[PDB]
């Protein structure tokens, strides 16, 4: 005999609750850098 | 067909013309004439 | 050859070298099915 | 922080760096003698540290350039010739993919019907009477600025992105859809791929027939790409192992690979050319940083 | 959920009349820009 | 959806007719390296 | 052992008034919304 | 055929071609995979 | 003729962080060297109350618990380009032709509006990264 096993994936919407002021974010001012290639100039904004 | 009139010329804003994403519309060809470019096409400039 | 015949693999043994190493590097020899109606499926197997 | 301000500061810094590369400050004593035209030219005083692409002017008889005077961006081939009058002569990739063997008969005849005249017929006769191919004709670069006078002037890019001037409508390499193929387990693996040109010979019982292939792969390393191309070409390699001994023609390998340069994965798009109504399917690479490496042969 | 409401509707058509601008472009170039005059006065200014 | 779907032994064949099932090498190695039983089962089981 | 304010978690900042959709659950007032208005038209899905 | 299984086939909204031919499962703009879905019995149909 | 009606465009909507109700779960402070901060921790000191024991029963002693919560840290970035043909039409007008003026002012609007779109993009990625971390933290309700 045999035990056929199978998994299935479902599209689920799934709500969240959180108590107020549960976690704090200390963050940077967005730093700006700039790569000057020959045909484009790409600006990268980073933020920690 | 010319697109540089759209690329350059004065435009009138419209609020909430698409409630739904236009990603699906572009990717599955709702339209008759569309012109899409990711990186900024510098061909807007050769006005002959 | 007769085991491949009856279980219906129908294709040859992968090969030495690149075809095995394309399997170690890790691959699909099977073309995606031309028709599909319900998404994904896979069923594993225990003998009992 | 402020964010918008720092962004404007970085943009002003890039524009001023472009000006620092473009113009030169003058420490001549700069007296008030000159006229205002020379005054403003001595204030600006351009130099050519701005384009950073390497081009070459080229003169070619215009009988050979049948689709390539209209469709900017093509591979070009230098064919040296024993004629003293013209020592080198320039050749389209499609002009050589005519008598390449990879091309199917419909596409081959269709292109030939583009390429039918007396000059092109004589040049193909010369190419066939040449012994091997790879060191009588050779890779030269990518096309921009066709002039088409009496003797047509072709600019051609050795290195850098393909553009005449103004850095507008940056053209792309146009590869015939039939002649190219990408040997790798995952095609278009992560990011920008390197585009190569592979010349492969073949012998149908009498003569050598060349084949012009273009490969696109994520591998940079040439040893890796010849190791994947031997696995691709192992059967015909075997047929040449039998041919190259009984032959006496001065060649010593099966084929050779040479890098054209970088591309981008999202800058690969299909399409078709048309010259004199002949619709012809191509894969148009869009933005190409041309970088010719050395020829590397494999036997 | 049904109630009569007193709504402030249009009662006549809108108008659209050409200018000499659009007349000359329609004659010579077979074409019309809507808002050619408002378009032109904001062409060269900052607020395009 | 309510489509009756059927599994068979003729369908179970490409999962059970593999050479690694009828190989004995790994079972021999692991059952060899698994240690010997105790005395009270050793007299009963390991004697032949 | 006494200390009043934690400067890494408490610091003077400016305040305003706004509206939130609330629920009352046993004298507990809880804001209650969806982030679809910031995931309306972007490459990513709503991660819920 | 008088052997055609009902419970697979006749109890559901289903194509009477036998091999189902709904084009919402085929690769679009691919006529070869299209005709393989419409005809080829090297592959399987879904659902069975 | 072949008419051309009006030309319309989109309004890319803006979002402030403190407008959305995720900021009642948040509490956000600027700190300009968190790029240089390796770890940020907090230290909690709990003592436990003690109950007196019954007859001929062992008594628990004074229990004091010390714990230390740690900081995750997580970057976001946003990239956008301007072409070099655009960079030529940015400021150095070749001549005072009306076409060069049109292309100048359009290049300038392209720069300003792309910088704008990037600032919005940093804001929405702040939203997405914080939501990412909340869903990484949250255990399922049946376990809770």
């Amino acid at each position: 005999a045999a035990t056929l096993v199978r998994t299935d994936n479902f599209d689920v919407e799934c709500l969240l609750y959180s108590s107020r002021a549960a976690t704090s974010i200390i963050l940077d001012d967005p730093t700006v850098t700039a790569e000057a290639k020959d045909i484009v100039t790409t600006y990268n904004f980073t933020q920690h | 067909e010319n697109w540089q009139a759209t690329e350059i010329l004065p435009k009138i804003e419209a609020p909430l013309n698409i409630f739904n994403d236009i990603k699906t519309y572009t990717a599955e060809q709702l339209f008759d004439n569309l012109r899409i470019y990711f990186g900024d096409d510098p061909s807007r400039y050769n006005i002959s | 050859t007769w085991i491949r015949h009856h279980v219906g693999i129908e294709k040859p043994n992968p090969s030495e070298g690149e075809a095995l190493n394309i399997i170690t590097f890790g691959g699909i020899n099977k073309n995606p099915p031309s028709i599909l109606l319900h998404g994904q499926q896979a069923i594993c197997e225990v003998i009992l | 922080m402020n964010s918008k301000s720092s962004a404007r500061a970085a943009i002003v810094d890039t524009v001023e760096a472009v000006k620092k590369r473009k113009y030169i400050s003058i420490e001549a004593g700069t007296l008030n003698n000159v006229v205002e035209k020379e005054r403003k030219f001595l204030k600006q005083f351009l130099s050519g540290r701005e384009n950073l692409r390497i081009a070459a002017r080229v003169f070619t008889p215009c009988e050979l350039l049948a689709p390539e005077l209209e469709n900017l961006g093509m591979l070009m081939y230098r064919f040296e010739t024993d004629v003293d009058n013209p020592k080198i002569l320039f050749v389209g990739l499609f002009f050589l993919c005519s008598n390449a063997f990879n091309v199917s008969a419909c596409v081959r005849t269709a292109l030939t019907t583009m390429y039918t005249n007396s000059m092109v017929d004589n040049v193909l006769s010369m190419i066939n009477t040449c012994k091997y191919l790879e060191d009588k004709v050779s890779l030269f670069g990518v096309t921009s600025l066709v002039s088409c006078g009496s003797s047509c002037l072709l600019s051609c890019v050795m290195q850098g992105n393909v553009y005449d001037a103004n850095k507008e409508n940056i053209h792309g390499l146009t590869v015939l859809k039939e002649i190219f193929l990408e040997p790798d387990w995952e095609p278009r693996q992560h990011s920008t791929q390197y585009v190569y040109v592979v010349h492969v010979y073949k012998e149908v019982l009498s003569k050598l027939q060349y084949g012009i292939y273009v490969v696109l792969t994520s591998f940079q390393n040439e040893d890796l790409v010849v190791d994947i191309l031997r696995q691709y070409f192992e059967k015909e390699r075997f047929l040449f192992l039998n041919y190259l001994i009984n032959s006496n023609t001065t060649l010593s390998y099966f084929g050779s690979v040479q890098r054209i340069g970088r591309c981008a994965t999202e800058d690969i798009k299909s399409g078709f050319l048309q010259y004199r109504g002949i619709t012809l399917p191509v894969i148009k690479l869009e933005n190409i940083f041309v970088d010719l490496s050395e020829k590397k042969v494999f036997v | 959920y049904i109630s009569t409401q007193v709504v402030s509707a249009p009662i006549s058509y809108g108008h659209f009349i050409m200018g000499k601008e659009n007349a000359v472009t329609a004659i010579a170039y077979r074409a019309i820009m809507a808002d050619f005059t408002q378009f032109t006065v904001n062409a060269g200014t900052e607020q395009q | 959806d309510q489509v009756v779907q059927r599994i068979d032994f003729a369908d179970i064949l490409p999962s059970v007719c593999h050479p690694i099932v009828h190989d004995s090498t790994i079972v021999e190695r692991l059952m060899k390296n698994e240690p010997l039983p105790t005395g009270h089962r050793f007299s009963q089981l390991c004697q032949l | 052992d006494t200390n009043n304010k934690s400067e890494i978690f408490d610091k003077s900042r400016a305040y305003a008034d706004l509206k939130l959709n609330t629920l009352k659950l046993g004298d507990k007032l809880v804001a209650f919304d969806h982030l679809h208005k910031v995931y309306k038209n972007t490459d990513v899905n709503d991660p819920l | 055929t008088p052997v055609t299984t009902n419970i697979n086939f006749f109890k559901l909204p289903h194509n009477p071609r036998g091999r189902e031919s709904c084009m919402m499962g085929t690769d679009p703009h691919n006529e070869e995979a299209a005709r393989k879905a419409l005809y080829d019995h090297t592959q399987t149909d879904s659902d069975t | 003729f072949e008419a051309l009606l009006g030309i319309y465009c989109n309004k890319i909507e803006w979002i402030n962080f403190f407008t959305t109700p995720i900021a009642v779960a948040a509490n956000v402070i600027r700190f300009n060297d968190v790029s240089r901060m390796t770890l940020g921790k907090v230290l909690f000191f709990i003592q436990l109350p003690r109950v007196a024991t019954g007859n001929d029963v062992t008594a628990p002693k004074e229990t004091t618990i010390m714990v230390a919560k740690h900081s995750e840290k997580h970057p976001i970035n946003i990239s956008f380009d301007l072409s070099a043909a655009c960079l030529e039409h940015l400021e150095n007008t070749f001549k005072n032709t009306v076409i060069d003026q049109i292309l100048n002012i359009n290049a300038l609007h392209t720069v300003l509006r792309s910088l704008k779109n990037s600032a919005d993009s940093l804001e929405r990625g702040l939203i997405h990264a914080f939501m990412q971390t909340l869903l990484r933290k949250s255990p399922p309700q049946f376990i809770v």
